[PDB]
RNA sequence: CGGGGGGAACCUGGGGAACUGAAACAUCUCAGUACCCAGAGGAGAGGAAAGAGAAAUCGACUCCCUGAGUAGCGGCGAGCG
RNA sequence: GUGGUUCGUGGAGCCAUGGGGGAAUCUGGGCGGACCACCGCCUAAGGCUAAGUACUCCGGGUGACCGAUAGCGCACCAGU
RNA sequence: CCGCAAGGGGUUGUGGCGUGCCUAUUGAAGCAUGAGCCGGCGACUCACGGUCGUGGGCGAGCUUAAGCCGUUGAGGCGGAGGCGUAGGGAAACCGAGUCCGAACAGGGCGCAAAGUCCGCGGCCGUGGACCCGAAACCGG
RNA sequence: GAGCUGGGGCUAGGAGUGAAAAGCUAACCGAGCCCGGAGAUAGCUGGUUCUCCCCGAAAUGACUUUAGGGUCAGCCUCAGG
RNA sequence: AGGUGGAGCCUGGGAGUGAGGGCGCGAGCGAUAACGUCCGCGUCCGAGCGCGGGAACAACCGAGACCGCCAGCUAAGGCCC
RNA sequence: GGGGGAUGACCCCAGGCGGUAGGGGAGCGUUCCCGAUGCCGAUGAAGGCCGACCCGCGAGGCGGCUGGAGGUAAGGGAAGU
RNA sequence: CUUGCCCGGUGCCGGAAGGUCAAGGGGAGGGGUGCAAGCCCCGAACCGAAGCCCCGGUGAACGGCGGCCGUAACUAUAACG
RNA sequence: GGACCCGGUGAAAUUGAACUGGCCGUGAAGAUGCGGCCUACCCGUGGCAGGACGAAAAGACCCCGUGGAGCUUUACUGCAGCCUGGUGUUGGCUCUUGGUCGCGGCGCGGCUGGGGGCCUAACCCUCGGAUGGGGGGACAGCGCUUGGCGGGCAGUUUGACUGGGGCGGUCGCCUCCUAAAAGGUAACGGAGGCGCCCAAAGGUCCCCUCAGGCGGGACGGAAAUCCGCCGGAGAGCGCAAGGGUAGAAGGGGGCCUGACUGCGAGGCCUGCAAGCCGAGCAGGGGCGAAAGCCGGGCCUAGUGAACCGGUGGUCCCGUGUGGAAGGGCC
């Protein structure tokens, strides 16, 4: 009554990763940027990553969420023009 | 829960009477008659709290 | 003639003159759960769409 | 969370503007200075607030809720059944 | 002096089942049904209450509508109700 | 220890009983659902009782019922 | 041969382009099955519920069972009830507000848009219930 | 001769008998036959009718004692905004 | 932005299949073997996507079948019989 | 769908129209119940037998021969179609 | 002619002193209502049955009845180890 | 002796229909009927078997229906029978030891338990010649509850996957690769981890600057311990991978527990339920002078419906009212 060896065969099972909003769209306080959960979003858009830039979302509201490393935590504020005197 | 007599045990802690308790899982693991903390039963608001049940 | 099952018609269940019906959350809680508080935070009500049909119906009627 | 038999109790649902309207019909009767009480769509006589009261009028019922009540004091009285 | 033997269907008692549903199947259901037995009648059944329920309210039994697919029974599941 | 009851062992009563103990004759004695106080009901452990509902072998009436492979299977020396 | 005449009937000599018919099938002429031929039987129905749509009678709408009236036999009275008339809640109970709670943060709802009875239908449940089909169990 | 036999009977069919293979029990008993549950259930199999108009399918995904079923989605169609 | 033009969105009734293959391509397995299977992107067939072609051949190249027998241009494909 | 429809209909052009499960709309005959101020037939009910008018159609009408007695409904209803 | 070897498990036969354990007796004690006598339950220390646990006997009772390394063996188990 | 020719009689399964040739090719891959071609008059009777996938029968071999029926054992349950405690119509007489509470003890006391005896009037049996005798006898038959054995029988069950059924494997969840570059997809395709745990890897406030290599000296000759240089961090982080990333999560020390209740605007993934995130609002703390962080962990695995019940809190229900059994809510 057990299981056997020499067999490997592990399928795996499933994900789902986003960038849901991308940059630069209707923004709304609301699931930022996503690729590390427990995430703790920031303010505005992201701009910090391993690859040197940063990215703008002309859409501000109160915040977004982050991913833990990755995309790079918000933080340089960008609520956008479209944050003025109505 | 499931209930492993290994070093796995499941525990509460009262409020000096603040009256009932509050969620927790322990491990004998190291100190044993070993348990107390602050909260805030019904009770007004914080109040000693030991763990052992 | 008719009745339903009345069970489930019991537990979880019963609608707003919306047309719509709810049974309270329904995470975990109430049997194995240790785990947390915020997670306790978890017990309301859910309302589940479109099934809440073979439901409503199935009871119909005095519900 | 349901019982091991019946048992059970009892109460109805009765309103304001409600009367005062309907109740306007209901001036074929003790619609005047209004000893309400109909004997016209309901059992078990209850007083619901919402809308304003009025023809002032003393109700032989059983109750109603806050405002109605008051309301109520806007221009008419409020008797209660049996004992109170 | 009476019985006993009948008799399509219907009647109460005596005894009394699996299928099938539950998408298995042991609980459950079909049901106290189908069948067999006894026996009364032209109708039997039942029938003036150690009843019902609670407004100090109701009152024979029966049957039709209603109460109600409600109060409720349950591997609270199918259903029964 | 079973029954019936909506009650499938249940907080589970009433009535009915398979075994064993085996009370009272009106301040008696069951009952209103474990039990208990108080209130309220009823008076058992014998009997008779038409009428109001059910059923068609029989006779009649009537048919958005049939017409000879339909209707009862069988319209006539058929349960032969 | 022209009882519907200058247009058609019937039969074919040639040539010209052509794989039957049903079920189940990725796919079928079929060599997969179904059927030899003709005539008649023979298969999505009824009831009670519920469910949307529609034809229409009043918006508070509507009727049990029965009483009476009945060539034809003529319907008419019957107001227990039941769905709508707020709902929100395990409940107490409150109530156009309410439950969680001790907090003005959300769930259900308010906001009338109001049905209701009936008729006729596409359906859904109980039904033997689209129609026949087996091996088996159980009673006498 | 645990011989063949006529005539008379006894047992019986979830039960008989059986010098015993599951044999024989009114010509196919691995549990007889007739009437009854009953038109048992039957993801399987077939079978499933007169014309015509309009558009036009899937043969994937998710969970199933679920894999040749079916729930929910996805793709159809008609009524209104 | 939109030349478009006719798809789109919500509410609601009625559904069916819930297992397909064939081809090109990009991957998996596989002896880079199979009219093998396994996932993907487009098409394809759907018992009529019926006709042309490639002899014949769903199916691959072209084609979208309301109906008009003794019209006219072409596609793909052809023009010694 | 849209430009005016008088009830028809007529004109443009847009605009398709191959289609099984399967979805929506419209029509056809079958035996019956109306006889919504309806009745034909011995010089034929009806079925039969045969056909070069009417309809996209499923059917109609109508004329010739047969055969012994019925039944038709101009319109709505029903169903063992 | 001859049926040998094993009762650790199993069935059984015997044992019954000891553990266990049902209904049950039998009381500590708590509980509800009780103005109170009372009036209902839960009740446990100990005594308590077969059975099972434990001791033995049991094979024409079920059943089972070893493995490899070395050694005279000019070569092979073997006489031995 | 049929078969064949005559006369008399005169069936039968199967069959859509048919005037039914060979070829080599083809199609669903073994064709008279489709293509090209070659032989080819119309019919018959006596024959010979090859093809018409000929006839018989909706394969018995196969798998599939959470079909059925028979036998089997340490399959599940239950009954028949059998053993068995207490109880009953199962009455007397005596011999006895045990418990117990009261007044290791003994004396007594109520209590009650074990047991040994002919009898005997039930009961049964007995008979043997009649109803009386005889024998057993409180038995037992036999009734009720207990418990036990119990395939003797009765009824069900004994999964899926499966590039044929079985044997073999394998089913949840975390990561890589596969996914063709948004997301996401089979394969019994590749490889590898998890059904833990840590009360201090918790919350903050305060400090640290890694592995390694090189050079110099104790106990030291791999491999420390210190001292001096070099360093897109290649070390570091309880656990598998992968992302992360020293500024640090990462290494110490200070007090501290929010490893909070009431909630959550508003999103991720999603047919379901789940799963997951989260500013900010209030009560009440902790850490800092404070601007702020704290609703466990660096993450993504450490898992489970709803019912069936326990228990600490409520004081919501409590089936005539007062309550409690019991129930709802936490």
């Amino acid at each position: 009554a057990h299981k056997k060896g020499v067999g490997s065969s592990k399928n795996g099972r499933d994900s789902n990763p986003k960038y849901l909003g991308v940059k630069k769209f209707g923004g709304e306080v609301v699931k930022a940027g996503n690729i590390l959960v427990r995430q703790r979003g920031t303010k505005f858009k992201a701009g910090q990553g391993v690859g040197m830039g940063r990215d703008h979302t002309l859409f501000a509201l109160s915040d977004g969420k982050v991913v833990f490393i990755n995309k790079g935590k918000g933080a340089r504020f960008i609520s956008i023009e479209a944050a003025q005197t109505e | 829960a499931k209930d492993g007599p290994r070093i796995i045990v499941k525990m509460e802690s009262s409020a000096g009477t603040g009256f009932y308790y509050t969620t927790t899982k322990n491990r004998r693991n190291t100190q044993a008659k070993l348990e107390l903390k602050k909260y805030d039963p019904v009770a007004k608001k914080h109040v000693v709290f030991r763990e052992k049940k | 003639p008719k009745m339903k099952t009345h069970k489930m018609a019991k537990r979880r269940i019963k609608i707003t003159g919306t047309g719509k019906v709810m049974a309270f959350k329904s995470g975990k809680r109430h049997q194995n759960t240790g785990k947390s508080g915020d997670e306790i935070r978890g017990k309301g009500k859910g309302f589940v769409l479109a099934k809440a049909e073979w439901a409503r119906m199935k009871l119909m009627l005095p519900r | 969370f349901k019982r091991p038999q019946k048992v059970q109790e009892e109460a109805a649902t009765i309103d304001v503007r409600e009367i005062d309207e309907n109740v306007t019909l209901l001036a074929a009767d003790d619609v005047a200075e209004d000893v309400r009480d109909v004997a016209d769509d309901a059992d078990y006589v209850k007083v619901l607030g919402a809308g304003q009261v009025r023809h002032e009028l003393t109700l032989i019922a059983d109750d109603f809720s806050e405002g109605a009540r008051e309301k109520v004091e806007g221009a008419g009285g409020s008797v209660e059944l049996t004992d109170l």
